[PDB]
């Protein structure tokens, strides 16, 4: 499709982990990548989560 | 079996991706894939080393 | 109790799961089953939540 | 023990409650569970299909 309208092709298989899309500009050798991983969120990341909900709510006070 | 069902897949680290336009073949552009490690279906993926693949280049009218 | 005032059984013991409550209505057939099982969070579902918190933060600034 | 000290008791999949009215027994009303799977104290818990269960009619004055 056109530049202004492609999008990279959906999927659901449970088997595979994305990792990312290329996009390729047409008839070019150029190309962007961007990486889309699921990551993880160790329990230190999910402390620092839960502060920041604390935050939002004091803010919100 | 018991990671999937409590967490899905999931990546841990690594896994970037890079455009190098590694002149294999004129009708395909080179990705540079880094060296990662992950969770798929409960099976970890330990990869040493980059990996690296190659998309078609677009023709499509 | 009346149906005002009725409330489910108090328990603390972690031997159990609880999947849910059903009410009986006073000398009637009919009964009203809701389901309040705790259910997992997948690694998604976490980036899911820190994206929503995210944009709760953008909205507040 | 890991998994109950990691996340604790939990629920994967399933176990709806749905009410029937089956007439075993006029004194109490059928409730179906539906088909699932959860950790109980760490220890996977899958069932395959739905069970019924029966909950006597309130008479207390």
């Amino acid at each position: 499709n056109i530049m202004r309208l492609v999008t990279p092709p959906l999927n659901t298989d449970p088997e595979n982990l994305q990792l990312g899309t290329v996009t390729v500009l047409p008839d070019s050798d150029e190309a962007v990548c961007i990486s889309f991983a699921i990551t993880r969120l160790s329990m230190e990341d999910l402390q620092k989560v839960k502060t920041r909900v604390d935050n939002l709510e004091y803010n919100q006070a | 079996e018991r990671t999937y069902d409590e967490s899905g897949s999931y990546k841990v680290n690594g896994f970037e991706l890079f455009s190098e336009g590694n002149a294999e073949d004129d009708d395909h552009v080179s990705v540079v894939v880094d060296a990662g490690k992950a969770y798929v279906k409960g099976f970890k993926v330990d990869k040493p080393v980059s990996t690296r693949i190659s998309v078609p280049k677009s023709y499509d009218l």
